[PDB]
């Protein structure tokens, strides 16, 4: 396989035929199929891990008041109760994607059932990629979004990135509109620095393994093989002391091989994750976080899932047919995951492989 | 949530805390929700401020607000000839300091030349380390964003001055060096007597017209105890 | 057109007139003078709505 | 005052929805 993806109208000269020395290339089709099944098993397992049904496309998030008692007083009455409310509103987009195949009449005399088959399941492998890159997208892509849902207009978020309603205060903490879940390392390398500040991104809302938090950091090869360095109480990169050790594994979170763990990070290494990035992602716990990202389909039983629709050719000399999917994304539990981009100074950067306007494969 | 906002937490009713009708309109976005200084007009009407009989009381003209944060307009406590209530003797808590528009204080560093200042962001003509009152206020107007010399009160003398203003929609700032500016700034401070005025605000300060209307104990609270106002 | 992206379809009538008793009726107009004038909301041209 | 028609492929945005206040407007094509 290869980034090669031919394009229009399958002709003659697109055949596939038995050779003169009896190769039956059209047996050749199932060939891949090994890969395509262990890419979709990685690709559905970060699907399952990072993602939920939405059931309604628009949520409420709620702020409520505080209240105290008072010394009493014989004589005395104390000082009165009242509990203000302050609400904001978000939804999740819903976009529309298509595919054709199309055939002469020249390729239909001739080619084998096997030869569509072969075009229908690399239709299903691109619809897979398709799910999977706007998940990704969802949560790298730090921009807020606009969706329109029963006539009134509404923000789609991504993790906190000093857009919208401010985080709401913890049990100690309190924070400013310019909050941030997308940050930067500060150096051309990782410490055990980055992954203790990425660790405190979530625990600063409570989403902490004192509540029975459970995490999973999510990194490229290039940040594990320096985190295996890392040893409690010696230095790494930078300066930086650890404050643990890279304990390996001889397990699985979710379906993902875990490799090992620092402090209470299951780390999974994974390339989809791209080089100088890491995904730190809370679960489960006392605020019983689920998966960072919902996903939204149309409302119609009719619009939901993959759909195969018969095309606008349907005669001689030319046949064509349309694949169709629509859902959308967004995130509700803002804070229970943070992403951090090891570089020495200047913005976080979406990577191009998972911005908005980069493509529809990864 | 995201504000408090002040209400009577003791109001009996029986004491000479008084119902009455207003005079006027409340100005929802100025007026209500605040600790308002109250007297009464010629007729038998409450009126912010000092009315016909000097400072009588306070109001609090409670309001609702939408999900997004604005006053509900089509209340029944707010319009002229609504009833209202108003206190003598009583206890308001979540309690602010009651002050209208925007004032900010405008000092010049400079001692030769030209400074400039920022309204609404937007740089102002260029004025003398030594210009007048009358042209501080001439600078500030003379620019094309719509607010005219309408809105604008100035007054002070070359070092500093005051620019008041009615509205809650324009801001001074400095812009160029040598000068200096500050809005003025109003929060409750513990064990303070409080005042109202002939304006109806309510201030820590007794110019030449504040009537005592109680004392605080902890910031957040006021011991309403009117000594109303006389002849 | 018949799924996606559009759909479409049609109505149609076919019909016709003519007078066959050319003097069992007569038309006049209010006027002065010149010609009798079609009343433009029934002048052959004119449209296909009344 | 005087009639107009609209002529072209129906698309969204000449869809007729329920408000956002809820008012069933499809109801009342009927009228």
């Amino acid at each position: 396989t290869a980034p090669v993806r031919q394009e229009g109208i399958m002709t003659q000269g697109d055949l596939v035929t038995v050779t003169s020395d009896g190769i039956d290339l059209n047996a050749l089709w199932n060939s891949f199929a090994e890969s395509i099944a262990i890419y979709n098993e990685a690709m559905d397992n970060l699907i399952q891990l990072l993602t939920y049904p939405v059931t309604v496309p628009v949520e409420p998030v709620v702020q409520i008041g505080e209240t105290t008692f008072e010394e009493a007083t014989e004589l005395g009455v104390p000082r009165g109760a009242g509990l203000p409310i302050e609400v904001f509103q978000m939804g999740y987009d819903l976009r529309h994607y298509d595919k054709r195949n199309a055939y002469s009449w020249m390729f239909l005399a001739d080619a084998d059932g096997r030869q569509v088959e072969a075009i229908h399941d690399a239709v299903l492998w691109a619809d897979k990629r398709l799910v999977f890159r706007k998940v990704m997208e969802a949560l790298f892509d730090n921009r807020t979004r606009r969706a329109n849902i029963r006539n009134q207009a509404y923000n789609v978020y991504p993790l906190y990135n000093g857009d919208g309603v401010p985080p709401p205060r913890f049990k100690n903490n309190v924070f400013d509109e310019t909050h941030s879940h997308y940050v930067i390392s500060h150096n051309s390398v990782v410490d055990s620095s980055d992954l203790e500040d990425l660790m405190e991104l979530l625990a600063e809302h409570g989403y902490s393994p004192q509540a029975g938090t459970q995490f999973l950091l999510l990194a490229n090869k290039a940040e594990t093989d320096a985190i295996r360095q890392f040893r409690r109480g010696v230095v790494n990169n930078n300066g930086a002391t650890a404050g643990y050790d890279f304990i390996p594994s001889p397990p699985t979170f979710g379906g993902l091989a875990v490799i090992g763990s620092y402090g209470f990070w299951n780390i999974v290494e994974e390339d989809y994750i791209p080089p100088g990035y890491l995904v730190g992602v809370g679960y489960g716990g006392a605020f019983n976080l689920g998966n960072p990202v919902g996903l939204r389909q149309h409302a119609n039983p009719a619009m939901q899932g993959l759909r195969i629709i018969a095309g606008n050719y349907q005669r001689y000399p030319l046949v064509d047919g349309f694949y169709a999917r629509s859902f959308g994304t967004g995130v509700r539990q803002r804070g229970g995951a943070a992403i951090m981009q090891i570089k020495a100074s200047g913005a976080y950067e979406c990577p191009p492989i998972y911005k908005k306007g980069g493509g529809f494969l990864v | 949530a995201l504000k408090t906002k002040p209400r009577w937490d003791k109001y009996d009713g029986y004491v000479g805390n008084y119902r009455g009708v207003l005079g006027e309109d409340i100005d929802l976005d100025t007026e209500a929700n605040r600790v308002l200084a109250v007297g009464t007009n010629s007729n038998g009407a409450i009126v912010v401020g000092a009315g016909q009989t000097g400072i009588k009381g306070l109001m609090i003209v409670a309001v609702g607000a939408d999900i997004h944060g604005a006053m509900l307009d089509g209340g029944i406590n707010n319009h002229a000839g609504d009833p209202q209530d108003v206190g003598k003797h009583g206890e308001i808590t979540n309690f602010q300091p009651t002050v209208f528009g925007r004032t900010f204080g405008v000092a010049i560093s400079a001692t030769e030349g030209n400074v400039k200042l920022a309204v609404n962001g937007v740089d102002t003509g260029n004025i003398a380390y030594d210009t007048s009152a009358a042209n501080l206020k001439s600078g500030i107007v003379a620019v094309d964003d719509g607010f005219t010399a309408d809105d604008f009160t100035v007054t002070g003398t070359a070092p500093n001055f005051t620019i008041v203003t009615t509205r809650t929609d324009v801001t001074i700032t400095a812009s160029g060096e040598g000068v200096t500016v500050t809005e003025a700034t109003s929060v409750a401070a513990a064990g303070t007597n409080y005042y109202g005025h002939a304006d109806g605000t309510v201030n820590a300060v007794k110019g030449s017209d504040g009537v005592y209307v109680g004392h605080t104990q902890e910031a957040d609270r006021l011991i309403v105890n009117v000594k109303d106002e006389e002849d």
